[PDB]
């Protein structure tokens, strides 16, 4: 390790001397206090290190020790039902050896160095490992956590460790080599997990929510940005997205937000119950948490380390879920140290390579063969927040450039106890077409022209908004006035999901489809009917309003039989009309 | 905010800080950091004012398993009326709602003026309702904001078609946004207990005709609704 | 226009005074809307009392 | 400069100096100030070109005792005709004054395309009135600065409702304000005099009622009011 002396302290800027040898980017030691430093800039025997936190009472001529190693993450077992700041260290166990506050160089382990695992070889003396290769398995509540070899870690093996119960320092695995693998590795946050092949997106990433399920699906692997107005409802959509989605594990960063609003999500998520289990929800959940008063280092990192973990799950062989509740804290914290590192913004203050950060972080996503040959993916849902709700601000727009979909969140639908308060105006998917097939192999050969269908109904619906406005409903002419109740009865019984209902906050795919058959099959009996002299409102009266409304609420198992008598009905609830 | 912390989390008090203004602070700030030559960020502020900000900010709250709890009122005037200030911005960006002051308000003799369209308060429904301050407190809020907008658009409305062409609800609305501004947010040196404010609030929403008050159950309706500004009104 | 701070808030202002002139605007429009379907009921029963 | 004071002060010449482009002077200055890594103010332009012109435009004015005289008339072309430019806006910081040329004027065939409004004279009111040109000249110059703006603010008011919708009192300020313009600022290469003038002013202020003239006393509209601008001419 290389090791030199402070000789000049300047605010956070630390000059230390006697560094020849330290590396770019390393983290370093500074002070006696060992404050977490990283080195910037290099020049003859002296190093330039960014420290972490304050410095105020440091003197010149105290030591300064690399770590040799650049910013990392620990990946082993004990990460799940965890809690993080930015540079992964537990918050628990902060709390727990000093209290309230964070006090300045405090020393953790991201994971617990204490607690035994229940370890199971996978290997045999002989063999023949390369990166990515499972040595063993370890339980992790409903999980079985995969021990990996390092992915640039290859050799034969020499002795293994048999079953047992061992901590994550326990060398579980030697190569002839005397490469010592435990079942913890670290990889620097900045540089993606190798796999041996990206997959094109061809399967849904299934939310459990009928719109952005139907209307803007996201693939697997696929990336989704979020607004987050204050009053839409967002918590409560990503926690749903968080308990019914189709992903085995759930990362959620949090950079930089107020301490108010950490505070509710680290209290809301731990009362979720997993659908899956029954057990609380954090048992398959990593939190990072930053509030804005944290280290602006720790905030600008928190998103590579969500990513690194999620890119780990992943090539265990999972499905991942990655959710960063603010990008555009995570901008404001970049924006900082660039101005910190006195550099040229571009546009309003930005570094000119936000959007290069930006796509480093949102390209990490997608459907992978893993080194290990297995299939693991991560679907990246960002969020963003502008000043006052104006997209245009330099952040929004380099996310839109990348992401596949976007979810608008809308107060206004919100405050009309539209929920999910999603406006599907301004919404978009650019996964559809290539999801089309999976639709007709997995849901129905129909579906897209079903979907088609609804999406040109809310259009139409939305075109005569103005004509509404101008006049009253009843004004409107028989087709205008059918068109307007079923834009309606889209709304209040397909777009509309109650995220608190025992049977209502999922939805499966064959369920939505026939919700959409119900009410398409409504609109062509109604829009005949119409032509054969039958005014609207004894349509509008009809039992058939009622059964649609309420196919919500039925439940998975008995809605088939729900469906095809509600088909019945609606065919014949016409026929005998006049 | 080292005395608030001390007091609040060492002996268990309920603190109050009020900073009389972050303006002047933050031009303390700004002409600190060009006397140590350093770049500036946006608008000449500093890059880390943000940070700062936050780091005097973010030390109001209440923990677990301590009684006391820090509660902070920062006061910053907007250079020129310019909420996309970076002052403003920030402060916004970092705290739970915001206050606003009316120069119509104050200039109509209203004081304070507190203009309670451009307000809010985004933790105000965790800390109101039953048990709390009372149950019908949160609805008789919405629909106190939700009259008070349409009073105030019908009395734009009015000055171009005139007070005979309005409807008679539109009329009412007109009556109620002059009360409310003379009555609820005139309040003067008083100092009103919340029961007292609901109970003006409750006589104002009367001057509206019952079913109207969309946002208010009718249970509410019902146990509050009827009384009159002139039997509980501070002066006429 | 010369580019000034001051000129920036004066364009702001600006747009908000043609936003609120706007929803004026539409709100005049359906006091006239209702005034004009009124009439147009009263309009046909005059017509019919011509026809008689 | 030096010439003019010498002059002036040492001969008792009355000295008009006429300084062609203040705008090459401050690209000059500019040039220099860039060169040194000068502080700058807006624009690039060095910070003490507010005290470079004033040592220029400083010494103009008349002595005690002596009787010599220094008149300066700068000319500065705008930079895209803003006001509010450095050059400009140092220049009337420091001057006495401007005469600001009006491109929409000039357009209209208007010579010499003097805009009142942005125009200012600070020395003015030592010049005029009773005993030095005449006793109604500065009511008579404050009521048609007043009359045009009136009609300037209605063709304003002109392009959002009409002209036919009107009242008789926008209507008539709207025709002073084309009068003035047509005759009053637009005289060609003829020389009047002040007398002249007046009766001009006086001939358009007459478009207006009597009881409009607020800013006139009613002794000079006694004497004034009244005449007609077929008279002069036509």
């Amino acid at each position: 390790m290389i090791q030199g002396v402070i000789q000049k302290i300047a605010g956070p800027a630390v000059i230390a001397k006697g560094m020849l040898g330290a590396r770019m980017y390393d983290i370093c030691k500074v002070g006696e206090e060992g404050l977490v430093g990283e080195i910037i800039r290099l020049d003859g025997d002296t190093a330039f290190v960014q420290v972490y936190e304050d410095t105020s009472g440091l003197k010149v001529g105290e030591p300064v020790v690399s770590t040799g190693l650049p910013l990392a993450v620990e990946l082993g077992p004990g990460m799940l039902n965890g809690i993080y700041d930015g540079i992964q260290r537990p918050l628990e166990r902060i709390r727990e050896k000093t209290g309230i506050y964070i006090t300045r160089g405090v020393v953790v382990h991201a994971l617990d160095r204490e607690k035994k695992w229940a370890w199971t070889p996978m290997v045999k003396p002989g063999d023949e490992v390369r990166g990515g290769m499972v040595l063993g398995t370890v339980p992790e509540f409903g999980f079985t956590h995969k021990i990996l070899v390092p992915p640039d870690v290859r050799g034969r093996v020499k002795e293994v460790k048999p079953a047992g119960e061992y901590t994550v320092e326990e060398p579980v695995v030697v190569l002839e080599d005397g490469t010592e693998l435990k079942m913890y590795h670290t990889w620097p946050v900045r540089r993606a997990r190798p796999v041996q092949r990206k997959l094109d997106p061809n399967t849904p990433f299934l939310t459990g929510m009928r719109i952005l399920d139907v209307l803007f699906p996201v693939a697997m692997g696929g990336t989704a940005a979020i607004p987050g107005p204050f009053g839409s409802g967002k918590t409560v959509t990503q926690q749903s997205l968080a308990k019914w989605s189709n992903a085995d594990v759930v990362v959620y960063v949090g950079c930089g937000e107020r301490g108010n609003e950490m505070t509710d999500v680290l209290v809301e998520f731990p009362e979720l119950t997993d659908p899956k289990t029954g057990g609380p929800l954090m048992h398959r959940t990593v939190l990072i948490a930053n509030t804005s008063n944290m280290p602006v280092a720790a905030r600008e990192a928190s998103i590579y380390v969500g990513v690194t973990i999620a890119e780990y799950f992943r090539d265990q062989g999972f499905s991942v879920a990655l959710m960063a509740d603010s990008t555009s804290r995570w901008a404001e914290a970049l924006r900082e140290i660039s101005s910190r590192l006195e550099e040229m913004p571009a546009e309003e203050g930005y570094p000119p390579y936000l959007a290069a950060r930006l796509a480093a972080f949102y390209e990490r996503a997608g459907k992978v063969i893993t080194l290990g040959g297995e299939e693991g993916a991560v679907t990246i849902v960002g969020a963003v927040s502008p000043p006052g709700g104006d997209m245009s601000e330099p952040v929004t727009q380099s996310t839109l450039r990348i992401v596949g979909a976007f979810w608008r969140l809308d107060a206004s639908l919100a405050f009309r106890r539209h929920f999910p308060a999603i406006n599907w105006n301004g919404s978009y998917s650019l996964f559809t077409s290539a999801l089309d097939p999976w639709y007709r192999e997995n849901v129905a050969e129909d579906y897209p022209e079903l979907r088609d269908a609804i999406s040109e109904l809310l259009q139409r619906e939305a075109g005569l908004q103005e004509i509404v406005q101008l006049v009253g409903p009843d004004a409107l002419q028989d087709a205008e006035r059918l068109v307007i109740e079923v834009g309606r009865i889209i709304r209040e019984d397909f777009l509309q999901q109650n995220a608190y209902h025992e049977v209502d906050a999922y939805c499966s795919m064959k369920k939505a489809y026939g919700i959409m058959k119900m009410i398409l099959a409504f609109y062509k009996e109604a829009e005949a009917a119409i032509k054969r002299g039958v005014s609207i409102d004894e349509i509008l009266q009809l039992p058939v309003l009622e059964r649609i409304g309420r196919a919500r609420y039925v439940s998975e198992e008995e809605f088939p039989a729900y469906f095809e008598e509600a088909m019945k009905e609606i065919q014949g609830a016409f026929k005998a009309l006049a | 905010l080292t005395v608030a912390e001390y007091l609040a989390f060492e002996h268990d008090y309920h603190v109050l800080v009020i900073l009389t203004d972050m303006t002047n602070y933050c031009e303390a700030l700004r002409e600190i950091g060009a006397a140590r030559e350093e770049i500036p960020g946006r608008r000449g502020y500093p890059g880390y004012m943000y940070t700062d900000l936050a780091t005097i900010y973010e030390r109001a709250g209440v923990v677990e398993g301590k009684k006391g709890s820090v509660t902070q009122i920062p006061i910053l005037s907007m250079p020129d009326d310019d909420r996309t200030h970076p002052i403003p911005d920030l402060t916004g960006y970092i705290t739970e709602g915001q206050i606003q002051l009316s120069r119509e308000l104050h200039r109509k003799g209203i004081y304070p003026p507190i203009d309670p369209l451009p307000s809010l308060s985004r933790l105000m429904n965790n800390g109101v309702g039953k048990g709390k301050t009372r149950e019908d407190h949160k609805q008789v809020s919405d629909q106190l904001y939700s009259a008070y907008a349409n009073g105030v658009d019908i009395r734009k409305l009015v000055a171009i078609i005139g007070e005979d062409a309005l409807t008679e609800n539109d009329r009412r609305y007109l009556q109620f946004a002059d009360a409310f501004e003379r009555f609820f947010i005139n309040q003067g040196q008083q100092n009103r207990s919340i029961e007292e404010s609901l109970q003006i609030a409750w006589a104002l929403l009367s001057m509206l005709p019952q079913g109207e008050l969309k946002r208010i159950s009718k249970d509410h309706i019902g146990k509050y609704y009827g009384q009159k500004l002139e039997e509980i009104w501070g002066a006429p | 226009v010369s580019p000034t701070r001051m000129n920036l808030l004066q364009r702001r202002g600006q747009l908000r005074l043609a936003q609120k002139g706007v929803d004026l605007l539409k709100k005049k429009r359906d006091a006239l809307v209702a005034e004009f379907f009124g009439l147009v009921r009263e309009a046909m029963e005059a017509r019919k009392a011509l026809d008689q």
